[PDB]
């Protein structure tokens, strides 16, 4: 079948049984910058098999009541071996994506997420004209989840889910490359982000290019099983990842 | 068609600027330039990430006497200078300051009576395509300004009334208007649904999804 | 001096002109097109994309997300009818905020196909017939699934495929309809029935939901360009 | 021909806008497009019953200061601004409205002392041609309005002065003028002979035939 | 490219003539052409020694009517006379005399309301071209005038009101703009550092190479 | 005369505007050019040149 599938990057691999396709930015693999599309004249490094290999991501539990999450991006993988290192010692960086989002149930449960990358998901924050710390949407590979009633909390970001923390219809989210996990007939999704940007390159620390939401549309259910939650497992590998701007590594 | 959506002159601002008063500011317009300030461009805009396009600006300018208690006079016509001040650029402190020499900047002296000043100015930015978002600091640090504002350094835009000084006050109202052409835009959003609070910020206040009805099966209108 | 004389129009201000004006900054250098993904060059290409409609957009709602939801459940009367819409994809309620409902409200006439896709998203386990139909005006709705049936119809059958698409025809004595719609131009109704039943095994919860999705087909267009009846202000920003 | 029967400019409509006045509404108008309260136009395309065609729309804005006591001032000219509001626009409720931003909607903006305003439209109707009668109700039931009134929901007009506040009021009237081009007509009627008493509806009052003279051999004049 | 960096038009004077006044010369100006009376325009062309050019003349003439007890009065529109006097020509003493008759010195009659005045003139030098500086002097002897002065004899600019007698005075106030076009210029110089002092000479005050920090380190901004 | 309509910016001056004009001075005839050394055609000739950087720019 179409259903197995098997990925590699650097020293690791990734398969799966039950899949879906795989789903591919704008139908846009990611690529290295060519020379006329660059501004910064330094001879960049392009680590390759010591950045672009697959990180796995603190798990996460999907239970009956779950409501969303969010991880923005670089951010969730500046403390990630070489990837990181090579993050805090550059100016500037660039990089694709392969995000592979693991789920696996059984013929008896039932329940459908939303993987999406949201490219530029500027956020508001949950008292409008407060402003909030970077805090309230990022920190490494930690996961950040939405909720159900609209966020008091003025040091944290608006988190009522149907507004997907930017004030639009979080049904109509599907514009962005996404892939659906429906119990029923998959197990994982693969999404590849090629890099998108008004500029060719940018510092990694300060802007996050995208972010992947994974949001419960139908709710995870099961009958007398003795298996309570659900694990979510997010696993990803940088693309093609070059740095310019060499110097001292920054603090955090 | 995108050109088309976007090809329509918009009011993009509007000031009032004297002829003779004793506030050295009320005799001339300051606009630090945007198109965040007038909600209609701004959602039509806003709808794509990144816009790239050449701009089309046209200027309405009317004059209108103040009232009082003695009003006659016989004031020839007036005419107005428009200069455009990049950024870095030496910035009019009143109307009758050195820099409205203009030997550099660019300027529009426009008579009243006459068709509206127009002109067309090139895509712009430092960038390959302007941000109408910027989900970022200004600083490395993560600190400093945050969103959109921090990218936006376009300049002013500065306007007086030539040698226009008359014996009871004239006041006229400027309004700029901005047209997009040659347009090109890319990764599209859902549109605003919350009015905006703010100029310079995505601030909002959480408004419901949509408006409700009875049940769902009410289909009738009465 | 060439002999000329203006005629009515000279020295007015239309909004929609077309005219050639100097530019201010003269031989300004632009900076250098950029390849940025998913450029757009007409407003009908996002139109003709999926959006949720909250169909269950019902009066006592608690929750927000519960308009996404059409609810289906076991042991239903036979032929009961699950939902019923009437079709004004820029006015009535279910449509007007959807991304085709939005760009509708942008203008004044409209015409073409439309695309329900309904998605089951119940368990594996669970099974169902329903009977979606789409009736053109008259002067009566349907009221029972024998009178539904009688339109343009499909019959959905549950399976590995989850998602059903019922296509709404262009039937219409005029070649457009108004965005604001009225009852010279209206369009009917769209409702759905039990075909069968949701049966389910052992095991399984008792209800589950339905989802809705619209889109326009490819021979869909608008026309009149107008404001939005949904945005506006009292007071300048700031 | 029926191009150059119809052809000419017609005055479908005039209305009268104050520059300052208590009253909100006096400063503005706010007309809904239709061909049937100038009896001229109206008997000619209703001559036909369906009709086809582009539409050539010329304004004619005139001003004269209202009489007083005191009529010393000198106001600066005056610019105009028309706005077309397509059905389920937002409307202006005053002068001064956010609704005049006109980020879509076409508006002209139009100084005194210049070549009258002027621009096309295409055939804009939902139909394949424009009814001039409609025998029918909007209802499926029979109910409802009866009569071609059902069939008109071409839009608004709204115009205002810019931002003409003058000390001593001046009344603007505006004169609308419509030259259909590019026609054509179907299915011909006989002309109205009953003379017009409303704008929306047929309705009239018997008029006779024609007029009477003595016998039926009668051929001198005196 | 120096063309375009030169080829904008600056303001190179300005000066009132009164419509009506009891001193004969506030009724007219009278300016030597000149281009170092204005800061802006003189750094530019002095960034080169020698500069060959055609050169593009622009007026703008604006009038206000003067502040008074009365004011009452109904002026028709403002025609003025701008007339160039080649060195040597007979120069006017007052608004009605003989020399402004231009039989043969070039002259251009404007009229308010109307596009602001303009001609090409010329490359015009008696040398190969125009100086910028001229270390040197007049006398063989070397004495008598020093510097670029003694090379400018570019005539005069002479401007009056044609008729334009009013009951009460009226200020107009005429702005001179130059943009030199097919330009060439050789032997660039450094830019002019101090502030400039005088008209006619290079005059200045010692000014500092440039601003301070406090150490060779320093390269923070708090 | 030939219909004419005025569209906005109609008798603006506009700073960096690029029109023709009529000349003042009909049929001067200007002086012969001459060959002087050092013709600068763009600012960016100058920039490529090196000038001395006060990089010991210190309070003291």
């Amino acid at each position: 079948s179409d259903r197995v599938r098997s990925i590699t990057l650097g020293n690791s691999t990734i398969t799966t049984q039950e899949c879906a396709n795989v789903v591919v930015g704008y139908g846009r693999w990611p690529t290295y910058l060519r020379d006329d599309e660059a501004t910064a004249e330094d001879q960049p490094t392009q680590p390759d098999v010591a950045t672009c290999r697959f990180y796995t991501l603190d798990s996460i539990k999907w239970e009956k009541g779950s409501v969303g999450w969010w991880w923005k991006f670089p951010e969730a993988l500046s403390d990630m071996g070489l990837f990181g290192q090579n993050m805090q010692y550059h100016y500037l960086g660039r990089a694709g994506y392969t995000i592979h989002v693991q789920c696996n149930a059984s013929k008896f449960h039932q329940g459908c997420l939303l993987v999406v990358c949201v490219p530029e998901a500027e956020m508001g924050g949950a008292v409008v004209g407060q402003a909030f710390s970077a805090t309230a949407m990022a920190n490494g590979d930690k996961a950040y989840e939405f909720t159900s009633a609209t966020q008091s909390d003025q040091t944290k970001v608006q988190t009522a889910i149907h507004n997907a923390g930017m004030g639009v219809g979080v049904g109509n989210l599907t514009i962005y490359p996404h892939q659906w996990i429906n119990l029923r007939t998959n197990n994982s999704a693969t999404i590849v982000m090629p890099y998108i940007n008004s500029v060719p390159m940018d510092n990694m620390f300060r802007h996050y290019n995208f972010t992947l939401m994974v949001i419960p549309f139908v709710k995870l259910d099961y009958a007398d099983t003795a298996s309570t939650y659900v694990p979510i497992t997010v696993t990803v590998a940088p693309m093609c990842a070059e740095y310019n701007g060499l110097r001292l590594a920054q603090a955090q | 068609t995108v050109e088309n959506f976007l090809g329509r002159s918009a009011c993009v601002y509007m000031e009032e600027y004297k002829t003779t008063d004793n506030d050295v500011n009320k005799k001339f317009v300051a606009w630090p330039i945007n198109t965040k300030q007038m909600v209609q461009m701004r959602r039509k805009l806003e709808m794509f990430t990144y816009l790239r396009f050449d701009m089309e600006v046209t200027f309405v300018i009317t004059s209108r006497q103040d009232p009082g208690t003695t009003l006659a006079q016989d004031m020839p016509v007036l005419t107005h200078q428009i200069m455009y001040v990049p950024p870095g650029g030496p910035i009019p402190a009143k109307v009758d300051d050195y820099a409205w020499q203009t030997s550099t900047n660019p300027s529009i002296f426009w008579t009243e009576g006459n068709a509206p000043a127009r002109m067309s100015i090139p895509f712009i930015s430092i960038g390959n395509a302007y941000s109408n978002f910027y989900d970022g600091w200004s600083n490395f640090d993560q600190r400093g300004s945050y969103g959109y504002n921090t990218l936006n350094n376009l300049g002013h835009i500065y306007v007086r009334h030539v040698s226009g000084s008359s014996p009871h006050p004239i006041t006229s109202t400027i309004r700029v208007y901005f047209k997009p052409k040659h347009t090109r835009a890319w990764v599209p959003r859902p549109p605003r649904l919350c009015q905006y609070k703010k100029a310079f910020s995505v601030d909002f206040t959480p408004t419901p999804i949509t408006d409700t009805r009875k049940d769902i099966n009410t289909v009738t209108t009465v | 001096g060439l002999p000329t004389m203006n005629t009515p129009g000279s020295t007015q201000f239309l909004t929609s002109d077309d005219f050639q004006s100097p530019c201010a900054l003269p031989q300004f250098d632009v900076t250098p097109s950029m390849n940025i993904p998913g450029e757009v060059k007409n407003l009908m290409e996002i139109a003709e994309v999926d959006s949720v409609v909250p169909v269950n957009n019902v009066q006592d709602t608690t929750d927000q997300m519960e308009m996404f939801r059409i609810p289906v459940t076991i042991n239903a009367p036979l032929q009961q009818q699950v939902f019923g819409l009437r079709l004004q994809p820029g006015l009535d309620s279910v449509f007007k905020h959807t991304l085709l409902g939005e760009i509708l409200n942008y203008y004044a006439h409209w015409s073409g196909s439309m695309k329900l896709t309904f998605v089951f998203c119940g368990s594996a386990m669970a099974t169902g017939k329903f009977l979606i139909a789409y009736s053109p005006p008259g002067a009566n709705p349907p009221k029972t699934r024998k009178d539904a049936m009688l339109g343009t119809h499909i019959i959905w059958d549950i399976g590995l495929q989850s998602s059903c698409v019922l296509c709404v025809p262009w039937i219409s004595q005029t070649h457009y309809r108004l965005v604001q719609q009225d009852e010279y131009t209206s369009a009917g109704y769209v409702t759905c029935w039990y075909q069968t039943g949701m049966i389910v095994p052992p095991g399984t919860p008792n209800s589950s939901s339905i989802m809705c999705f619209a889109s326009a087909c490819n021979d869909f267009s608008v026309r009149m360009l107008r404001d939005t009846p949904f945005i506006s202000q009292d007071n300048k920003l700031q």
